[PDB]
């Protein structure tokens, strides 16, 4: 295994990583980001 | 006389190192977009085109 830089977070009894991958990838690109997702009323 | 000599141009030498801080609030002044509208932009357009 190796070590990486990453946040954890726990909510329930389940410990669970916490994303939010937008500097890392999708950055200074042409494509757009998920979870901008849009609905129709 | 020579008294005078010496402290008037001891300030005027002084004013340079004085005014150079004038200098860059000036141009920072005029290089500088407002908040309002640099921080939407920033962030409501992912990319951009």
């Amino acid at each position: 295994n190796a070590r990486v830089p990453a946040d954890l977070v726990i909510v329930g009894d389940k410990l669970v990583f916490l994303e939010a991958l937008e500097r890392r990838v999708y950055q200074a690109t042409r494509v757009a980001y998920p979870l901008i997702g849009n609905i129709d009323i | 006389a020579i008294q005078q000599m010496a402290r008037n141009l001891r300030t005027v030498l002084d004013s340079f190192e004085r005014g150079t801080a004038d200098q860059l609030l000036g141009v920072l002044l005029e290089k500088a977009p407002p908040l309002s509208l640099l921080s939407p932009i920033n962030k409501f357009q992912p990319e951009g085109h």
